[PDB]
C-alpha cells in the first residue's frame, strides 16, 4: 500500500494550500471518484412510506439532515485513465467530536478500528461551510466537463447536497435530482452499471477480487475507496461495455432512487 | 468594414418581439471567425454603457444557443473587469465608475443568474473586498458597488440564493465592512440595498474577523492596483 | 428493554417497551417557542420531578435520566436527541430507537453492509 505519496490528507491547516493544486489539476484530469465517511443510519422513517424507492429516499433524508460528515476522498483521473502524476487522491477530514455528536456505536467503533483519528478530528477539522464556499469557486462542481464516479452513492451525494447548500433535503425526489443535475451533472454510479452485468455482484471489496484490482491505502477509508472506486469504473468500461457509457440508460442515476 | 456596420444595425433595434428573427440574420451575415468581433462589440459598446437593456442581451445569448460564444464573451468581461481594476484609480473617474458596475452586474447575470459560478481562476470576490479594504477608501468605491451588482442577481439563481454558504461568505465581508466606522454612507447604504435586494436582514448575518487579520491581509493575491 | 423517541412534527413522545410500546410521557411545542410536558401511561405520578426544577427542558431531560439510569453529570444519547429536537434539527415524523442505556440500537449487520456499500 501506498497512502504517502498518491494519498494526501487534508486538515483544516492545509487546506487553502491543497485546494490551489486542485484547480490547476481539474482542468485536464476531469474525473472525479467519490467517497463518503459518515456515522451511518442512525433514524428511520415512519408514515405511508410505500414505493421503496420513496422509502429509500427518506430513509437518506431522515439520517443526512441530522447526522454529519466525516471523511471525503476525491481522486483525479482523465478518459483514458492515467493520473495526474504524484497525489490524485485528496482525503479531506472533517469536525467531529465524539462526545457531543450523532454517530452509531457500530459505524463507529469499525471506523475508529479502520484507522480514523477522532482526538485529531476534534481539533484539526475542516468546517463544511468553508469547504463548500471553497467548492463552489472550484470548477470541480457545476461544471459540465467533470464525471463523477461512484459506488451505490445514496449518502455520498446527499451529505454534500446538504454542505453545498446548508439547507435540509428536498422533501421529494423530484426536488433532489433536479438540483443534483445542477451540482454533479454526471454521476456515473457502478453499482448501476453492475447490476446489467453477467455476472459482477456484491460490494466494493468483493468485486475487486473479481476484477483483479489492488487496494491502495488502508480499508474502509474514503481516500482508498475512491481509487478502488475509480480503477474498477475503468476496468468495467473497458472490459464489459465496449468502451462506452450510454449517457441515456446508465447516467445520471443512482443505485435504490433510481 | 461593411458588415461592421450591420452587426451595429442588428444589435440596435433589438426587441423581444422580433429576437429570433434578429438571431436568424445575425447568423446569415456574421461569420464563424468574426465572432470574437461581436462579443467585443456587445461587451464592450452595448453592454458596458447600457444597464437598462440587459435583459434583452440575456435572452439573445439564450436563443443564439453557441456554448463557445457564450465562453468568449465571459472571458471579453472577465478581461475588461480586469483592465478597469488594475487601472490609475483616479477621484473623478465616475464614468470607469459606472462601467464597472454595469459590466459586475452582466457577470452576475450572466454566471449567477444561469446557475453557474465565478472561477477563482478567473476572478476572486473575497479576496477582492479584503485587498479593497487594505488598499484604502479609492478602492473601496470601485469593489462594493461591484460586488453588490454581481450578488444581486443571486436570488435568481436557485443554487446562488441567500443559504449558499458562497453567497453567505461574501455577504459577512460586506456586512464586516458595513460595521466598519471609516466606511462612507454611501456604501453603507449600497451594502444595505444589496440586504435588502437578496431579503437579508443586516442584523441577523453573523460577521467575523476577516479584517483584523493582518498576516492574512499582507500576503493577498493582487487584482487591484 | 428498550426505549422509542418518535418525532410527530410538534410533539415528542418518548416510549418504552412492555414489540408494542406504552408511551410515558410527550413534549408539545406550542405556537411561537412555549414547551409542554404531557406525562402519561402511568397519567401521572411514579415518576416524580423533583422539587425546583420546573423549566420543560430539565423536567425531560430528568425524566429521560430516571429512564435510562443514567448517571447525573451525563448527555446520554437520548438527551441528545431532545435536545436537537427542541432546537429544531428534528422538524419531520421520524423515529429513534434506543436500548435501555440510552444510546441508539446496536445495528452490526447494517453498519458493515453500509460501510462495505452492500
Ligand atoms: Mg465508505
Amino acid at each position: 500500500v501506498e497512502n504517502s505519496q498518491v494519498i494526501c490528507e487534508v486538515w483544516a491547516s492545509n487546506l487553502e494550500e491543497e485546494m490551489r493544486k486542485i484547480r490547476e489539476i481539474v482542468l485536464s484530469y476531469s474525473y472525479i471518484a467519490m467517497d463518503t465517511e459518515f456515522p451511518g443510519v442512525v433514524v428511520r422513517p415512519i408514515g405511508e412510506f410505500r414505493s421503496s424507492i420513496d422509502y429509500q429516499y427518506q430513509l437518506l433524508r431522515c439520517n443526512v439532515d441530522l447526522l454529519k460528515i466525516i471523511q471525503l476522498g476525491l481522486t483525479f483521473t482523465n478518459e483514458k485513465g492515467e493520473y495526474p502524476s504524484g497525489i490524485n487522491t485528496w482525503q479531506f477530514n472533517f469536525k467531529f467530536n465524539l462526545t457531543e455528536d450523532m454517530y452509531s456505536q457500530d459505524s463507529i467503533d469499525l471506523l475508529a478500528n479502520s484507522g480514523l483519528q477522532f482526538q485529531k478530528h476534534e481539533e484539526e477539522g475542516i468546517d463544511t461551510l468553508h469547504f463548500a464556499e471553497l467548492l463552489m469557486t472550484s470548477g470541480v462542481v457545476l461544471c459540465d466537463n467533470v464525471k463523477w464516479l461512484s459506488f451505490h452513492s445514496g449518502y455520498d451525494f446527499g451529505y454534500m447536497v446538504k454542505l453545498l447548500t446548508d439547507s435540509r433535503l428536498p422533501e421529494e425526489e423530484h426536488e433532489f435530482f433536479h438540483i443534483l443535475n445542477l451540482f454533479f451533472p454526471s454521476i456515473y454510479d457502478v453499482k448501476y452499471l453492475m447490476k446489467s452485468c453477467k455476472n459482477l455482484k456484491g460490494g466494493l471489496q468483493e468485486v475487486a477480487d473479481q476484477l483483479d484490482l489492488q487496494r491502495i491505502g488502508r480499508q474502509h477509508q474514503a481516500g482508498s475507496d475512491s481509487l478502488l472506486t475509480g480503477m474498477a469504473f475503468f476496468r468495467m468500461k473497458e472490459l464489459f461495455f465496449e468502451d462506452s457509457i450510454d449517457d441515456a440508460k446508465y447516467c445520471g442515476r443512482l443505485y435504490g432512487l433510481g | 468594414e461593411n458588415i461592421q456596420e450591420k452587426i451595429a444595425f442588428i444589435f440596435n433595434n433589438l426587441s423581444q418581439s422580433n429576437m429570433t428573427q434578429k438571431v436568424e440574420e445575425l447568423k446569415e451575415t456574421v461569420k464563424e471567425e468574426f465572432m470574437p468581433w461581436v462579443s467585443q462589440y456587445l461587451v464592450m459598446k452595448r453592454v458596458s454603457i447600457e444597464p437598462n437593456f440587459h435583459s434583452l442581451y440575456s435572452n439573445f445569448l439564450d436563443t443564439l444557443k453557441n456554448p463557445e460564444f457564450n465562453k468568449m464573451v465571459l472571458n471579453e468581461t472577465y478581461r475588461n473587469i480586469k483592465v478597469l481594476l488594475t487601472s490609475d484609480k483616479a477621484a473623478a473617474n465616475f464614468s470607469d465608475r459606472s462601467l464597472l458596475k454595469n459590466l459586475g452586474h452582466w457577470l452576475g447575470m450572466i454566471t449567477l443568474a444561469k446557475n453557474k459560478p465565478i472561477l477563482h481562476t478567473d476572478l476572486d470576490v473575497k479576496s477582492l473586498l479584503l485587498e479593497a479594504y487594505v488598499k484604502g477608501q479609492q478602492e473601496l468605491l470601485y469593489v462594493v458597488p461591484f460586488v453588490a451588482k454581481v450578488l444581486e442577481s443571486s436570488i435568481r439563481s436557485v443554487v446562488f440564493r441567500p443559504p449558499n454558504p458562497w453567497t453567505m461568505a461574501i455577504m459577512n465581508v460586506l456586512a464586516e465592512l458595513h460595521q466598519e466606522h471609516d466606511l462612507k454612507l454611501n456604501l453603507k447604504f449600497e451594502i444595505e440595498v444589496l440586504c435588502k435586494n437578496l431579503a437579508l436582514d443586516i442584523n441577523e448575518l453573523k460577521p467575523g474577523n476577516l479584517l483584523k487579520d493582518k498576516d492574512r491581509l499582507k500576503n493577498l493575491d493582487e487584482q487591484l492596483s | 428493554m428498550k426505549r422509542l423517541i418518535i418525532c410527530n412534527g410538534n410533539k415528542l413522545t418518548v416510549c418504552t417497551q412492555a414489540e408494542k410500546y406504552t408511551p410515558i410521557f410527550s413534549l408539545t411545542k406550542e405556537s411561537d417557542n412555549e414547551l409542554t410536558l404531557e406525562l402519561s401511561g402511568v397519567a401521572r405520578g411514579y415518576y416524580i420531578i423533583p422539587s425546583e426544577l420546573t423549566s420543560s427542558q430539565a423536567r425531560a431531560a430528568h425524566l429521560i435520566t430516571l429512564l435510562t439510569r443514567a448517571e447525573e453529570s451525563q448527555t446520554t444519547d437520548m438527551h441528545k436527541i431532545l435536545n436537537s429536537f427542541v432546537s429544531g434539527k428534528i422538524t419531520s415524523g421520524s423515529m429513534f430507537n434506543f436500548e435501555n442505556d440510552g444510546s441508539f440500537k446496536r445495528e452490526p449487520e447494517e453498519a458493515y453492509n453500509l460501510i462495505n456499500k452492500i
